[PDB]
């Protein structure tokens, strides 16, 4: 009767963090379940999803003579890229490295007075409400800027000491 | 030149899938033009082709550098298999899928078990995951991407067969059989294109094989986990726990309606996992605050509903079924005596330990009897009054089972009873009534304090552990602190549990 | 018992298969040292999310290679979160960030990654959260505010009004 019992010595684990680790309102977590372990759940995984046939083989997107559309021409694809909003150009620039479309979005953003920061790998542009003041050595300017954050999909204003060797 | 034929065919396939999209009609033309030649029509040709392609693909994985795409051949193989199922006329499709899985698990086994083994679980895992994805992709919207309405209907019918076949082989690939595959295996069990689908096939036709797999897992955990046997296994437990949490969130009815088999195979020291399984709550039910002192289950409609049981425990009562039902229907003392003797005779087993035999209580059978009494109790209540009564056959049967039982017998009965305290339903209600009356009963033969201590223990096992707690346990315990505890002698005998009590 | 196991072509393999059944013949066993090794290496090779992810051996290229600045990103971005009911996609980083996307970017994605999951989530944002409807016949997205509009993806890349003589026929719209 010692064993059956009232003499326990001292399972147990705070499941809060583990539940936040999964997708927990009512929400299915299993259809996007990466792995049974956290340490090995290192990326999101593509769920099942439905694509109607009308979603595919869509002709003449932006007057394209080919299907699907492509962006293979530095000289001739500027007219299409110009039609896109800043955010769309950011999306392309961050999604297709080492391609024609990355170069075209760079040039177009450049034209809209965005400048690309080399070491932050982030685009910024002048905040119109204030004038920069260039540093005495001329290697930098201090001013107000709007940075684009591709992870939050937000423009973010910042007072910043900006070095000219760092932007292109 | 037949070997060269199969090798070249597969190589050409791999090259093609790296040049065109999977659904490209050039692919379809490839398979149909493959099947016109008849190079894999005859059974031996098909088995040899799948075998060779498999070996070549696994080798390809092994001889690739991690910076490459090490799964290319595997991925292509998955595609080729499912497309061979889709784009052929079948007089027999089950025979096909069975053959292919057979080749896979055979090559797998030899790769795994042989002497100078260079085995990696990953390429096989990748093969199975890919098969799962491919079938998932072709099955969407009742196989709407299939043009021929006849073939379409056929695949519609075949869906369940596909999944239960896959599960069958997955079952045979369980940790006991192939330890070197364990983690991969567990991952496959909870693959997003296996588990949520088999949880959701119509009329629960996916539930059985799922339970088979989960039982395999639980058994593997129980074999290599004891109170003393404290490692890889603990990692496997953690993953299991994550999976069960996912299931509780997505399909709580699966944890609710299989709690009997789940408890029968769950390691006894997995307190938390036990609570997680028993805390499962049906999807759109919202539960009352269990700590509300003024709570009363009479004033809750939910506490009158009968919970569903996916596997009827009465089967596991065997011959006891007929007498036990007799006594419950129309109770009498001589019949009570007889079935007490029968039950005892069957529940006191001799178990073969290492080097010696010992007495063992059949806890699975006890659980089956307690659950059965609960179910029949709930049914009698729905039929309609005299079920929430001490004079009733159900309460008297459980009472006398405890009264004339060994201490272990008592503990097991009371444990299964406490297991039945879950979400608000008729079982939780009635068994709470049963438990409280037992705690307050003046009919115990000089075992009042023993029963009380056993009950109190069985509850502290369920509450001094981390959350979740089941609804009925939190409720019952709340009613237990606010009725007619620290004055109990056996509570005073121990200061450690006395303190944890005092916090409450 | 089964038909493929009894083929001579697999005779050797069959042996190992049958060995896997050994744990059934002996009742209970403390973990063999060998089994500890196997289990240890299974822990070591444990499949990760990337292994469990969907396969894709080829995708039609969107854009030709080009000599770009070494200071540009050199790898594709991975987004991680730093009836409008709930579905399985609701809490994915992609879906959550598409909620922040402009129609311009959503329409781009819809028409330039056809057949992809990104397309699927864009279309989901459009339909489920912004009440656009998609047309099977002309592949345009429509929106209603008796006055309709459609996004002109073919030419102008802007929202244009339909004529006064436009009628909504449901048979022409995709059920999402
Ligand atoms: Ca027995």
């Amino acid at each position: 009767f010692g064993l059956k019992a009232l003499v326990p010595l001292l399972l147990g684990a705070d499941l809060s963090s583990m539940l936040y680790s999964l997708g927990i309102q009512d929400h299915r977590v299993l259809d996007t379940f990466q792995s049974p372990w956290a340490e090995t759940s290192r990326s999101e995984v593509e769920p099942r999803f439905f694509t109607p046939e009308s979603f595919t083989n869509i002709p003449g997107v932006l007057q394209s003579t080919v299907t699907p559309p492509c962006f293979n021409s530095i000289q001739n694809d500027q007219q299409r890229v110009a039609l896109f909003q800043d955010e769309t150009l950011f999306f392309l620039f961050y999604k297709h490295p080492g391609t024609v479309i990355q170069e075209l979005t760079y040039l177009e953003l450049r034209k809209r007075n965005w400048r690309y920061h080399k070491t932050l790998k982030a685009w910024l542009t002048k905040d119109p409400m204030m004038e920069p003041i260039v540093s005495a050595d001329g290697l930098s300017e201090r001013g107000s800027y709007v940075f684009f954050d591709p992870q939050r999909w937000e423009k973010c204003q910042r007072d910043f000491l900006l070095f000219y060797n760092a932007i292109m | 030149t037949r070997t060269e034929k199969f090798y070249l065919v597969f190589t050409e396939w791999v090259k093609l899938l790296q040049r065109v999209e999977n659904n490209d009609v050039i692919t379809t033309v490839f398979i149909k033009q493959l099947v016109e030649k008849g190079v894999i029509s005859d059974t031996d040709n098909l088995l040899t082709f799948v075998k060779s392609s498999l070996e070549l693909s696994v080798s390809s994985f092994k001889e690739s550098d991690p910076t490459d795409e090490v799964f290319i051949a595997i991925d292509a193989l998955g595609s080729l298999i499912i497309k061979l199922l889709i784009l052929q006329d079948f007089k027999t499709r089950r025979d096909y899928i069975n053959a292919i899985f057979s080749v896979i698990v055979l090559v797998f086994a030899k790769d795994h078990s042989q002497e100078g083994t260079t085995f990696n679980e990953r390429p096989y895992f990748r093969l199975f995951s890919n098969i799962l994805y491919e079938w998932a992709t072709i099955r969407t919207h009742n196989f709407v991407r299939i043009s021929d309405s006849s073939t379409r209907q056929e695949l519609i019918e075949f869906d369940s067969v596909f999944y239960n076949t896959f599960s069958g082989y997955l079952h045979a690939l369980q940790p006991f059989a192939f330890p070197g595959f364990s983690f991969a295996w567990v991952t496959l069990l909870s693959h997003r294109m296996l588990l949520p689908i088999m949880l959701r096939l119509p009329n629960k036709i996916g539930w059985e094989k799922l339970m088979l797999l989960i039982i395999d897992l639980f058994k593997f955990l129980d074999q290599y986990t004891s109170k003393h046997a404290v490692d890889a296994v603990s990692v496997v437990y953690k993953g299991t726990l994550r999976i069960i949490l996912g299931i509780s969130n997505d399909m709580p009815s699966f944890l609710i309606e299989n709690h009997y088999e789940l408890m029968n195979n769950l390691p006894p020291t997995y307190f938390q996992l036990k609570n997680v399984i028993l805390s499962a709550i049906p999807k759109n039910m919202t539960v009352p605050n269990p700590y509300d002192v003024d709570l009363n289950m009479e004033d809750i409609p939910a506490c009158k509903e009968l919970p569903e049981v996916f596997f009827d425990p009465v089967i596991d009562l065997h011959s006891l079924k007929k007498p036990v039902d007799n006594y419950l229907r129309i109770p009498s003392n001589s019949l009570l005596r007889t079935i007490l003797s029968a039950i005892y005779k069957d529940t006191y087993d001799i178990k073969k330990g290492v080097g010696y035999d010992f007495l063992s209580v059949d806890s699975k059978l006890i659980r089956a009897i307690v659950l059965h009494v609960g179910i029949e109790a709930g049914i009698e209540y729905k039929r309609t009054n005299a079920v929430f009564n001490t004079k009733s056959s159900y309460y008297t049967l459980l009472f006398n089972l405890i009264q004339n039982g060994s201490i272990e017998m008592k503990y097991q009965i009371i444990l299964s009873i406490v297991e039945q305290l879950r979400y608000p339903n008729i079982h939780t209600y009635w068994f709470s009534f049963v438990l409280m009356n037992m705690f307050k009963s003046d009919e115990w033969n000089d075992q009042k304090l023993e029963v009380q201590e056993i009950i109190l223990r069985n509850f502290l096992k369920r509450i001094i552990v981390n959350k979740p707690h089941t609804w009925g346990v939190s409720v019952f315990f709340t009613q237990l602190i606010n009725n007619n505890l620290l004055d109990l002698p056996f509570v005073q005998s121990v200061p450690e549990i006395k303190l944890i009590l005092q916090q409450l | 018992t089964n038909a493929a196991f009894q083929n001579p072509l697999f005779n050797d393999e069959l042996k190992y298969w049958l060995d896997s059944k050994r744990y059934l013949m002996q009742p209970l066993q403390e973990m063999s040292p060998k089994m500890v090794s196997q289990l240890e290496s299974s822990l070591l090779n444990c499949p990760d999310s990337l292994d469990a992810d969907s396969p894709c051996l080829y995708t039609k290229p969107l854009s030709l290679p080009h000599p770009t600045s070494i200071f540009f990103p050199n790898e594709p971005i991975r987004f991680v979160y730093p009836k409008k009911d709930d579905d399985i996609y609701s809490r994915t980083s992609l879906a959550r960030i598409f909620m922040k996307f402009d129609l311009d970017t959503l329409f781009f994605i819809f028409y330039h990654y056809q057949g992809s999951y990104e397309q699927f989530l864009a279309a989901r944002e459009l339909f489920k959260n912004r009440n656009w409807l998609f047309n099977k016949v002309d592949r345009c997205w429509y929106y209603k505010e008796e006055s309709w509009r459609y996004f002109d993806y073919k030419k102008s890349w802007l929202a244009r009004r339909c004529g006064n003589d436009f009628v909504y026929n449901e048979e022409d719209f995709e059920k999402l």
